């Protein structure tokens, strides 16, 4: 109903997509911990035990 | 003739354990590294 400018909407939508990208960066850092095995195969011993 | 001790041997089953060298490592070792700085 055009109660706000179109440009103020474009600024709000840009801030919204920038913040979604910042949450994606924080989620990628939260996914690097709890480290995923990149491939599938036989795994050996753990050179780093838990606690190090 | 000589009389000597003679055994009568027969078949049986065995287990065949093999000896192999090595060291013992600790189960859960944690080197206390600081993660933060200062004296």
């Amino acid at each position: 109903d055009q109660a706000v400018s179109k440009q103020q909407y474009a600024d709000a939508n840009a801030a919204y997509l920038q913040s979604k990208a910042a949450v994606e960066q924080a989620r990628i850092n939260l996914r690097y911990t709890k480290v995923l095995s990149p491939i599938s195969g036989r795994i050996g011993r753990s050179a780093v035990t838990e606690g190090a | 003739t000589p009389e000597v001790g003679i055994v009568t041997l027969e078949a049986q089953t065995v287990t065949l354990n093999t000896e192999l060298p090595g060291r013992t490592n600790a189960f859960r070792i944690a080197e206390v590294r600081p993660q933060v700085n200062g004296i």
